[PDB]
RNA sequence: GUGGAAAGUGGCCCGAAACCCUUC
């Protein structure tokens, strides 16, 4: 499969990695302020029902981060077997702080093969404890509303497994749109491959709302205000897990607003060969 | 409706130094490099601005028509919100200009060029203020050493004893360049002039007050040589190959170029207006 | 006190007079027993005081003032022969440990070379320094 | 309760000091990159303020009614008896000194010094209205210095003693007589009849630094700065909205001995 | 159709006190 990626060089703090559907949120109100009120995505309802987002790591260099093939953790031990006696504990390193891997280290982490964590994570959760003021005198109030922070020459990605019109027509004019800070944007498009076995049974790359088919799964919940009322909670897949029994879980229509807001989760696949479950 | 994103592009020279806390030090992000945070340059650029309108409220008063049953003061006196002297907003301690509802605060300039918030409001800031990051000159000073930041020593001065004490500072290096910028939506194309020069007014109002901290004894001084005025209608979005606005660069000074270059600089984006 | 080998790293620095292109380690490695020998000897820092404030002068003129230090450095040269010949008996005997090091150094160094090239002889004299204290 | 300003009048400074001048760092004080004299605002901000208040002291048994808020104080010292407010004209521990700081707003509206130099503490903290920016050496004494003809000469004194005189010398670099300092002082305008009984507050302050020194050592010297002024202008509002390249500027002949252009204070003036 | 929308790490603070570059 051969899916482009769009990479995002920042130029300062993002609040946080935008979680594979504020994406398709933000891709919402750039297709809202350009293009009228009804090429929205309403109409792009049938071509995003073809093609997905599927958000994904930073990079620190060139290096495209991509987040866990999460069918290793059941069966870590029948991987690693040719290290020597003392390879439980990194498995440690690959359960618990096994969060995001290299892409020689990701067409191999899957595959049942023997993948290296990388550590030169472009991450700082930093504890920013900005503004404590009063119009005319003192104020005290250090209210923290922390933030990410990157590194040197870092920068998040995703990707797009679609057809190139349907690129270039709503989401590659919206990702020069979205360029108080922390909006820092400079858009630069490029290609990838991945090489993806069988598809059995496979990742999903993005946040997923499935269609009730539970297959090893870090579950997650995703609150967002969205124009003001207060999204519902809305149980999540999170970054990378295992539905492939033929998914395609519908965007999920909402209410509050005039015009429906309708949450993506909709999910696309790669190739992985499982142990067992 | 949106036909917005004008760019100010600039460099902001501490001409004394910075001290945008955080030993108070400054602050410091993931290089060691310091950076005025975007937060500060808009929160003491809507402080002037807010306060200049609080002087300026009873006269304007039909231009910007919501900004009219203020009557100006503070309600710290009288401990409540909503109350009409003119800023509510009781945070913590503090209180700041928020208008409460949408429909007024399409009309308030302080209000409306940084938005409004509280319950059933949700005023959008209508600006972005980038955070700006040490322009390409000093970092590669920084790499040779140069010490980017400078520990200052203050003392309390007692008349008594005549005794004293270490309180020190650690500000920027005075004379950094910072690679300073400016976003802004240009919705609601008729209030477009107003506020951009209202931008412009608050910021003249820096270059002769303190930005940055313990000011008002040194540690402020800034000055914005801001070159490209630029504009992103709504084609360098749905293209983007050529067809936006480059305005004039180099010595632009701000107490000059609000109005007396800026109509021979409205007059080009005048030319696209849509 | 004073032993042959002190002298004879002075002399290492004085006829292997060139560090310009050699290791950080090899100034810093010298510029101890340098300074040893510096401190073996009397050398009390307010007559080498008025050397260092002609480096000062000469490192800001390098931090973006001019080319390099051309005509400037010649008062450089000069006054440490002045205060050789200023210094007296208790001095004289001992200042020219200090002496014998910056005219070799400084006599090709007056190639007019670049400022990361002088920025190596900068080092070394701020390195001298304050081993005078240790 | 309003901080309401309509103002900035400016003055534009050039503290030509005349026999020396050591202000002193971690030696003068350059610590930025072009190595150099400064005079860094808080410390003429801090030499300023202390002995206007030192004025006050003395003089609040006659003013007393005008800057009512004065009036709960005595003219003593909060030194024995070392409680944070005492009812004393001097309060507010910083560390082991004593300041002079009105905790309150309403008391710190009317009060004579800090009116015009801030207050602090418990919920109230005055803005302090005056602005002192950091005196940088002048052009003129920039290009002094590429051509050589050094600035910045070093001093030794002596500790010689009434005892067989082993005087520990210690050397000081003070700055050379004679050194323009390009000097700028900003005053934040509010609310037009708090305002004329301010400046002409605050250059007696100075005045009285015209006959004092500052910047260390002055009891042996090392002061005599000599306010020189230069613009003495004013910047309304009505420009910072519309910058029209005008403004309002005063006289700059030598000096004022007693407030000679009192009168042309309010030459085109109603804010 | 963006875990959102409004939110200066701010206010106050002299690097100050004293010291013959001089004796034997």
């Amino acid at each position: 499969p051969k899916f482009i990626a769009v990479k995002l060089i920042p130029k300062g703090p993002f609040r946080d990695i935008p979680r594979a559907d504020t994406l398709f949120g933000a891709i919402g109100n750039a297709i809202s302020a350009i293009h009228g009120q009804s090429a929205v995505e309403e109409l792009v309802d049938a071509f995003v029902g073809g093609a997905r987002i599927s958000s994904a790591f930073p990079y620190s260099g060139d290096t495209y981060y991509l987040p866990k093939p999460l069918s290793v953790e059941p069966a870590l031990e029948g991987i690693l077997t040719g290290l020597d006696e003392e390879e439980r504990y990194t498995t440690a390193k690959r359960l618990r702080k096994a969060k995001y891997l290299d892409l020689k280290n990701f067409e191999l982490a899957l595959r049942l093969r023997p993948f290296t964590i990388p550590e030169e994570i472009p991450y700082a959760r930093v504890d920013v404890p900005r503004v404590v003021l009063d119009r005319v005198t003192q104020d005290s109030s250090i209210y923290f509303w922390e933030e990410i922070r990157f590194r040197e020459k870092s920068g998040v990605y995703f990707l797009y497994s679609g057809p190139r019109e349907v690129f270039d027509g709503y989401i590659a004019p919206a990702m020069r749109f979205l360029g108080w800070g922390a909006g820092l944007f400079e858009v630069e498009f490029h290609e990838m491959k991945i090489d993806a076995p069988g598809s059995e049974y496979s990742v999903t790359l993005s946040n997923a709302l499935p269609t009730k088919t539970p297959v090893l799964w870090r579950l997650l919940r995703k609150g967002g205000w969205s124009f003001g009322r207060r999204k519902p909670r809305m149980t999540f897949i999170a970054e990378g897990s295992i539905v492939k029994n033929d998914p395609g879980g519908m965007e999920r229509l909402e209410l509050g607003l005039s015009h429906e807001v309708y949450v993506y989760g909709l999910t696309f696949p790669l190739g992985v060969e499982l142990p067992e479950g | 409706r949106f036909y917005g994103k004008i760019v100010i592009k600039g460099k902001i020279k501490a001409v004394t130094g910075l001290h945008i806390g955080s030993n108070p030090v400054i602050k410091d992000p993931h290089t060691g490099l310091p950076y005025i945070p975007g937060s500060s340059l808009k929160g003491r650029l809507r402080s002037l601005f807010e306060i200049l309108v609080n002087s300026r409220l009873g006269e304007w008063r039909e231009k910007y028509p919501s900004l009219a049953n203020y009557s100006p003061g503070s309600c710290r006196p009288d401990n409540q919100e909503n109350c009409g002297k003119f800023f509510n907003r009781k945070i913590n301690r503090g209180w700041i200009h928020v208008c409460p509802d949408y429909e007024t605060a399409l009309a308030c300039p302080v209000c409306r060029l940084f938005g409004a918030s509280g319950k059933e409001s949700n005023f959008p800031s209508r600006i972005i203020v980038r955070d700006a990051f040490l322009t390409k000159e000093w970092e590669e000073k920084w790499r040779a050493g140069e010490a980017i930041t400078e520990a200052k020593i203050e003392v309390g001065i007692d008349r008594v004893t005549s005794q004293a004490n270490p309180r020190t500072n650690e500000r920027v290096v005075a004379g950094a360049e910072f690679e300073f910028e400016i976003i802004y939506n240009v919705e609601n194309t008729t209030h477009w002039r107003d506020d951009i020069k209202n931008l412009l007014t608050a910021m003249a109002l820096l270059e002769d007050s303190y930005l940055g901290g313990s000011g008002s004894r040194g540690y402020g001084k800034v000055k914005f040589i801001f070159d490209s005025f630029e504009f992103r209608p709504l084609d360098y979005y749905r293209t983007g190959k050529d067809e936006d606005i480059v305005s004039i660069d180099a010595r632009e000074k701000s107490v000059s170029d609000i109005l007396s270059g800026f109509d021979s600089l409205f007059s080009e984006v005048e030319g696209k207006l849509e | 006190q004073w032993e042959a080998i002190q002298p004879y790293f002075d002399n290492v620095v004085r006829e292997a007079k060139n560090f310009l292109e050699w290791s950080p380690n090899k100034r810093l490695a010298n510029a101890v027993t340098v300074a040893a020998y510096l401190t073996s000897q009397g050398l009390k820092t307010n007559q080498v005081r008025k050397i260092l404030d002609m480096a000062r002068t000469t490192e800001l003129k390098v931090k973006r003032g001019e080319g390099d230090i051309k005509d400037d450095l010649v008062k450089m040269r000069y006054l440490l022969a002045y205060t050789v010949g200023k210094a007296t008996g208790q001095s004289k005997y001992s200042l020219d440990a200090f002496h014998r090091i910056l005219d070799p150094m400084l006599e090709v160094l007056m190639g007019s070379p670049k400022k990361e090239n002088f920025e190596k002889f900068y080092d070394f004299l701020q390195a001298v320094v304050a081993y005078h204290k240790f």
